[PDB]
């Protein structure tokens, strides 16, 4: 048996989120099958269940606003969740009722934010942090949509004493940051470039600390 | 609705170790309680049927126990793959629910944090804004606390946290900490500092700068 999720990634506040779970290796009428999703901060949420037959059963806090179907024919299943908000957000998946069964699950982002390339801001130390043996620099990476962006320092060269943060919602807009550290009496010397990618926006910028 | 509190919030163990997790309802479920196991990007997987059961495939070292409230999750020796998230599930009512789940992750010897705090660049400051930046890296456990602090006075409005999942190479944590103001306010004050307060030690670290000096 094989599970597999589709549909659109990033759908608007208010409009109709809607997925397929394409089952492999069995047929949707020899067993029962839910949609769960999950929530930012590990919370897991038994969306429903429809029955081998086609019988449904959701949970009251989707109200109505959920829908579960099926077609035997194309041995695939469907989730519909209308009027979205931003709260739908999540990482969506669909499982044999029992658990026994999973697949690869698949992420919704729910948001009106427009394709924004990020702006890259070079962090350098505070003239009166560097007299340690090591010294750190940053990159702080804001304002893009949506994810995700690919950073990297001196085109990957340098990738030892790096730390790159997940990103957080700003201002309905993602922000991003990183940081490496390297020998002090290497740099300023031996320069140090924050790169950043954001396929959405077709753009890479390149900020030299 | 069923609450499953799931304890502790977080588990440190060493390979080799024999670990259990928590999980309580807020209501008698008798037998009706699966657990699920969810490593890094990938699906849950499922480890026991009702309270007990087994499901082939799955590791002996993993078994389970209780029934009406109370049960238990045990792991006789803790292998490195066992590192993730678990959580029990409610199938017992309607709607079903699953607990807070716990972390069952490597323990380490504490490290103390490397802090650093950057002022806002000059191009941010021209385009408005000023985010004050402090990496607090290489440190464990997780628990830390980090307080902003403008000419001398705690600042909570504006500041956003972010940790990074713990490293598979040195089991350690790293947290970038920033103050977003604008150039407006950043401007009107003098001193910014970035404290944190680990379990290392009971004196803070503290990191700070005062604008235009140096």
């Amino acid at each position: 048996v094989q599970l597999q999720e589709s549909g659109p990634s990033l759908v608007k506040p208010s409009q109709t989120l809607s997925l397929t779970c394409s089952v492999t290796g069995d047929s949707v009428t020899s067993d029962y099958w839910s949609w769960i999703r999950k929530f930012p901060g590990n919370k897991l949420e038994y969306m429903g269940y429809i029955s081998y037959s086609g019988s449904t059963y959701y949970h009251p806090s989707l109200k109505s606003r959920i829908s579960i179907t099926r077609d035997t024919s194309k041995n695939q299943y469907y989730l519909q969740l209308n009027s979205v908000t931003t709260e739908d957000t999540a990482t969506y998946y669909c499982a044999s009722w029992g658990g026994d069964v999973w697949g690869a699950g698949t992420t919704v982002t729910v948001s009106s934010a427009k394709t924004t390339a990020p702006s890259v801001y070079p962090l350098a130390p505070v003239c009166g942090d560097t007299t340690g043996s090591s010294v750190t620099l940053g990159c702080l990476v804001k304002g893009y949509f949506p994810e995700p962006v690919t950073l990297t320092w001196n085109s990957g060269s340098l990738s030892s004493g790096v730390h790159t943060f997940p990103a957080v919602l700003q201002s309905d807009l993602y922000t991003l940051s990183s940081s490496v550290t390297v020998t002090s009496s290497t740099w300023p010397s031996q320069s140090i470039t924050c790169n950043v990618a954001h396929p959405a926006s077709s753009t890479k910028v390149d900020k030299k600390i | 609705d069923i609450v499953l509190t799931q304890s502790p919030a977080t588990l440190s163990v060493t390979p080799g170790d024999s670990v259990s997790l928590s999980c309580r309802a807020s209501q008698s479920i008798s037998n009706n309680l699966h657990w699920y196991q969810q490593k890094s990007h990938e699906s849950p997987r499922l480890l026991i049927k009702y309270a007990s059961q087994s499901i082939s495939g799955i590791p002996s070292r993993f078994s389970g126990s209780g029934s009406g409230t109370d049960f238990t999750l045990s792991i006789n020796s803790v292998e490195t793959e066992d590192f993730g998230m678990y959580f029990c599930q409610q199938s017992n009512s309607w709607p079903y629910t699953f607990g807070g789940g716990t972390k069952l992750e490597i323990k380490r010897a504490d490290a103390a944090p490397t802090v650093s705090i950057f002022p806002p660049s000059s191009e941010q400051l021209t385009s408005g804004g000023a985010s004050v930046v402090c990496f607090l890296n290489n440190f464990y456990p997780k628990d830390i606390n980090v307080k902003w602090k403008i000419d001398g006075s705690e600042r909570q409005n504006g500041v956003l946290n972010s940790w990074t999942d713990q490293d598979s190479k040195d089991s350690t944590y790293s947290m970038s900490s920033t103050l977003t103001l604008t150039k407006d306010e950043y401007e009107r004050h003098n001193s910014y500092t970035c404290e944190a307060t680990h379990k290392t030690s009971t004196s803070p670290i503290v990191k700070s700068f005062n604008r235009n000096e140096c």
